[PDB]
């Protein structure tokens, strides 16, 4: 096929992350010239994990409460809370400090994680930001802290720190403002989810992919407009079409319309009738129209 | 059933 | 599910990577103390790719012919003071030691053995993912013009065992490249030739593992009291596109946590080669073998 | 065939 799941290099992201641990609660930390970042569930004990009160938790706490570790040794000097973030302010900038910003992700878009464990980077993968604003990810107790992250040019943009498994294999976290992918709550309640979706865009990025690998006994010269494919879509568990310079870009290199994937989605849907696409049996909605440019052509 | 990890 | 592709941290790796130059060839190398490897092919003209003498491009070469840029990271000034040749890959010696050299061994991968890889272009990575060597000794990758020279490797703790420096794609989206013993995997040859590959075949190892998984997940209605033996099973493999079947501790440690043994899921797999007639598990109709029994371990549990 | 990269 020759996409693969690919991940940015993680060295910029390593050199970043330390452990930080407050009462009985140990996690990971993201260390950014003179703050530390992480999840504020480190401040609540076991049996406060179903209903915490973290405004009052907040109080009880001093510098000398939270101890940040570089597995240097690192004195904090400040501490604040950002929805559910703890912004922490220690007395060294982080040396290996990367160009960065804060992004929150939509559904749909891509992106890097580190998994950590006690300040230990122990892998990457990449994920998409689920339609229904959960990861699915690969993330065990001592977890929490763990970063996800885009990259354009020398800027790493972080947009995400896991915080919770909401269900087998069903993951949550926060953007770097301090919110909650989507208003999720970090507390150990029973939380309903919604109904996750195929991401559109993704989709027709990825029958793009099969075509330039000369894959195409799914293209016919029948179309399905944007705006009827989009009403289709709500009755379907697709989310809403929109176009992008990259996939218009896929659509120039191929001379295959987007109208034309959107009816073959249509189609495909109801089944591939014995057929294999690259060389699956159903939709792939994990590879964005970037990422279909990046691996196999420019771009 | 949410899991704080 | 719980299960996803997960590569190694690269840090380490991305402070070797350098970009090695030739004539007006250029490609990425690896720079481990004084040497720095490479594949030999940043040697050939682009008239000779379909049929490259690589003895008498060797000798026309001088130091002077090579140079060596390090992009990223630490900036460093290097001269080649040496160069020979290791079956597909040069050897180049450079006058300076890389001071971010890490610990680490050189070791040739077997077919179902996952190793990450880091993709890189002009000396600069790009991007990391994870593959499984294929039983026909290919990989399924992405890689572009100018990617020759990335690296892939294993850990062990922090001594990074490489494996893998890419030469060339086969066919859409199949690959190869060099051992550090300098042996193509596959033994494939570095010219432009269309080079026929064996057939493919399921890592029985692997699938195994990933049933382990499905019954970890709640997901074994495939699981029966009957078993084959893995010598049984390791026969009818020859005849049915499945490597043979080599146990592991971490296999062992699945066999233990779910209670299932590994001869009842080679029974299973038996069966279910020949469809799973409109069921489903995690959640395909098809059997999956790009995970290992260390995957399931580690994302799943706790080792 | 094969393509050198």
């Amino acid at each position: 096929s020759g996409l693969v799941k690919m991940s940015h290099p993680s060295g910029d992201v390593e050199a970043c992350m330390v452990q930080v641990t407050c009462g009985s609660m140990t996690l990971n930390g993201l260390w950014l010239d003179d703050t530390v970042w992480c999840p504020r569930h480190v401040m609540c004990p076991a049996d406060q994990l179903s209903d915490p009160n973290y405004d009052a938790l907040l109080i009880s706490m001093t510098n000398h409460s939270f101890s940040v570790q570089k597995h240097a040794n690192l004195r904090v000097v400040g501490h604040a809370m950002q929805g559910t973030l703890l912004k922490l302010t220690v007395d060294v900038a982080n040396p290996s400090t990367p160009a960065y910003t804060f992004t929150t992700v939509k559904p749909g878009a891509a992106f890097s994680v580190l998994a950590c464990y006690n300040g230990r980077p122990t892998g990457t993968f990449t994920v998409v930001m689920r339609p229904n604003y959960t990861i699915k990810g690969s993330f065990l107790c001592g977890s929490c802290g763990s970063v996800g992250y885009t990259k354009e040019g020398s800027v790493i943009n972080f947009c995400y720190m896991h915080q919770m498994e909401l269900a087998n294999g069903t993951h949550t976290g926060s953007a770097f403002d301090g919110t909650m992918y989507g208003a999720f709550m970090d507390k150990q309640v029973h939380q309903v989810q919604l109904t996750d979706k195929y991401c559109s865009v993704n989709v027709v990025a990825w029958l793009y992919a099969a075509i330039l690998n000369g894959c195409a006994w799914f293209v016919k010269p029948n179309r399905t407009s944007v705006v009827s494919f989009n009403e289709w879509a709500l009755a379907n568990q697709f989310t809403e079409f929109v176009g992008t310079q990259s996939v218009d870009m896929l659509a120039v290199k191929t001379g295959v319309a987007i109208e034309q994937l959107l009816y073959a989605i249509q189609q495909l849907y109801t089944g591939f009738q014995g057929k294999q696409i690259l060389g699956s049996t159903m939709l792939e909605d994990e590879f964005t129209p970037e990422d279909v440019n990046m691996q196999i052509m420019g771009v | 059933x949410a899991v704080l990890x």
